[PDB]
C-alpha cells in the first residue's frame, strides 16, 4: 500500500449525561482540540454508542490508521460510565 | 480479507457486491430480505460505507434500524435480534468490509454471509470479535 500520513490523536475527556445519555468527547488532533458528540444506547442488552454523523465520518477517516479506534473509544467510555477512574489523555492514534 | 474462516462455501443465496464499496448495500439488501422487504443493493446505494449512512438508508425502506459502535461483549445479544451487519476491518486494510452475521451456531461460532465472493463461512467467536471493528447495523 501507499503512505497514509501518520497522526497523534488523543482522547482528552469523556462527559456523560445520565439524563439524556448524551456523551461529549474531546479529542486532540495533533494539538488542535475538537469536541464530538455521541449518545449511549443500551437496547435489549446491546451496549451501543451512536456516534453523531460527523463523529462517524471522523472515525471512518482514521480507521485506516488504527482499525481498533472504536474499541479504544468504547472501552474508555464504558469505564467512565461505570465510574472507574480513567487516566486521560488516552491514545487513539499515535505515530 | 485476510481473516481466518472455516467451512466456506460459495452460496448463491448470498448477495454478491457489485463494486468494491458495494458490500454495505449488499448486506443491506440481505438484511431487508430477512424481514420480507425486497430492495436491490443498487437502490440502497453501493457507495454507502459508514454505519450511519447505511442505517439511515435502511430506515428509508423499513423502520427501527440502528447504526452504532457496539461492544465485543454484545455479540450474542446482537444475534438474538436476527441478522445484523458487521464491519470487518483487518490489520493493514485501508477499508472496512461489511458482512452479514446470520447467527451463531450451537458451538458458538459466528455464521457469516460475505458479499465479497457471495460465500457462507464460519468464524470462531474470538476471531470474529478481533476483526469486527464494532461498527454494526442492527434492528432491535
Amino acid at each position: 500500500g501507499i503512505v497514509f500520513t501518520n497522526h497523534n490523536i488523543d482522547l482528552l475527556s469523556v462527559e456523560f449525561d445520565e439524563i439524556t445519555k448524551n456523551c461529549n468527547y474531546t479529542f486532540s488532533v495533533d494539538g488542535e482540540t475538537a469536541i464530538f458528540t455521541a449518545r449511549i444506547s443500551i437496547i435489549r442488552n446491546i451496549k451501543g454508542i451512536k456516534y453523531s454523523e460527523e463523529l462517524d465520518k471522523f472515525i471512518m477517516s482514521i480507521m485506516p490508521l488504527q482499525p481498533k479506534v472504536s474499541k479504544i473509544l468504547g472501552g474508555v467510555t464504558w469505564d467512565c460510565i461505570c465510574g472507574k477512574e480513567v487516566g486521560f489523555p488516552v491514545r487513539l492514534i499515535g505515530k | 480479507g485476510n481473516w481466518t474462516v472455516f467451512d466456506e462455501v460459495l452460496d448463491s443465496n448470498v448477495i454478491k457486491q457489485l463494486t468494491l464499496t458495494g458490500c454495505g448495500a449488499a448486506c443491506g439488501e440481505m438484511l431487508l430480505r430477512d424481514r420480507y422487504i425486497f430492495v436491490t443493493q443498487n437502490v440502497i446505494g453501493t457507495e454507502l460505507t459508514s454505519m450511519t449512512s447505511l442505517a439511515n438508508k435502511l430506515n428509508k425502506f423499513d423502520v427501527g434500524w440502528e447504526g452504532n459502535a457496539v461492544s465485543e461483549s454484545s455479540l450474542y445479544a446482537l444475534s438474538n435480534t436476527g441478522s445484523w451487519g458487521a464491519m470487518m476491518w483487518d490489520s493493514g486494510s485501508k477499508v472496512g468490509h461489511w458482512v452479514l452475521v446470520k447467527g451463531v451456531d450451537d458451538a458458538g461460532n459466528v455464521i457469516i454471509y460475505d458479499p465479497y465472493q457471495g460465500s457462507r463461512y464460519l468464524m470462531t467467536e474470538q476471531e470474529f470479535k478481533e476483526v469486527w471493528n464494532g461498527h454494526s447495523v442492527y434492528k432491535p
